């Protein structure tokens, strides 16, 4: 069937650049006007680039005019986005999706992620030593864990009613 | 002007089996006279999913939507009704103009079940209906620990860059 599939997602500075990919699959690719849609951390959805069939014509909103470029190889079933130029705004999903030029966006990937970090200058962290440093590390691991732990269970704790009312069914 | 699509309600606290009524407004017509088209699209988005078109031309219903679903309306003005709300349609719905560049989303409609004091309400839905609820959830609760990763790898970052300098 069809498959879209990105990949490219990171961790970037302010500034810097990045180039997704998407892989598709189950259609005649060259056929298809294809596009690029993000959603912020809000949940909004925006646009962000259409590239026509053959690849000659590029459409994009003033957002990322002139910083991201889409662009495509049809015999290798690819569809590309390379943002430069980074803002603390484009970090957002990033989702492949065919459509554009005249028609909705009827099939859509899995998304791949693009945060852009804070920009804060952490110089001061090259006075410290690395066992310092290490130690610092060390105790973000816990904390990560802690924080997962709770979405875990909060998710659990919405499983196990429905998981139950299954079980008296039958 | 870009056209601006703006939807209402917000979000919408729903039972199940009640009708719900969801509009969004264009800034511009969306029709073309010489096709009689409205080229308007609405997307079903569940939490920790990928966006799934529903409906286009503003009224036909993509393959598998059921036909509790409708789309209606023309020009400016556009409606998506659920006749009768089912657990599965507990979903963001966005609107879509694809008539001209720059494409363009309205912020969506957010319908969510109300909170009860128990669960005892479970025992009127069907095995079926229990089953997908239970399985929605697994996207969900996924995307909020990928954030939670996503956060620390970009508090770990700075740590990790001066270990290597
Ligand atoms: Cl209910
Ligand atoms: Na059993």
């Amino acid at each position: 069937e069809v498959q879209l599939l990105e990949s490219g997602g990171d961790l970037v500075k302010p500034g810097g650049s990045l180039k997704l990919s998407c892989a598709a699959s189950g259609f005649t690719f060259s056929s298809y006007g294809m596009s690029w849609v993000r959603q912020t951390p809000d949940k909004r959805l925006e646009w962000v680039a259409t590239i026509s069939s053959g690849g000659s014509y590029t459409y994009y909103p003033d957002s990322v005019k002139g910083r991201f470029t889409i662009s495509r190889d049809n015999a290798k079933n690819t569809l590309y986005l390379q943002m430069s130029s980074l803002k603390s705004e484009d970090t957002a999903m990033y989702y492949c999706a065919r459509g554009g030029e005249g028609y909705y966006f009827d099939y859509w990937g899995q998304g791949t992620t693009l945060t852009v970090s804070s920009g804060s200058d952490y110089e001061f962290l090259k006075s410290w030593t690395v066992e310092d440093l290490q130690k610092r590390l060390l105790a973000l691991d816990p904390m990560m864990e802690q924080e997962i732990e709770e979405i875990r269970q909060k998710c659990q704790s919405k499983r196990q009613p429905i998981l139950d009312a299954i079980e008296a069914k039958h | 002007m870009d056209i601006v699509m703006s939807q209402s309600p917000s979000s919408l606290a729903v039972s199940v089996g009640e009708k719900v009524t969801m509009s969004c407004k264009s800034s511009q017509s969306l029709l073309y006279s010489s096709n009689q088209k409205n080229y308007l699209a609405w997307y079903q988005q569940k939490p920790g999913q990928s966006p799934k078109l529903l409906i286009y031309w503003a009224s036909t219903r993509e393959s598998g939507v059921p036909d509790r679903f409708t789309g209606s309306g023309s020009g400016t003005d556009f409606t998506l009704t659920i006749s009768s709300v089912k657990a599965e349609d507990l979903a963001v719905y966005y609107c879509q103009q694809y008539y001209s560049y720059p494409y363009t989303f309205g912020g969506g409609t957010k319908l969510e079940i109300k909170a009860g004091s128990d669960y005892e309400f479970l025992k009127s839905w069907t095995v079926e209906d229990l089953q997908k609820r239970l399985l929605a959830l697994d996207p969900m609760c996924e995307q909020e620990i990928e954030e939670i990763r996503q956060k620390y790898q970009s508090k770990r970052q700075p740590i990790l860059d001066a270990i290597e300098a």
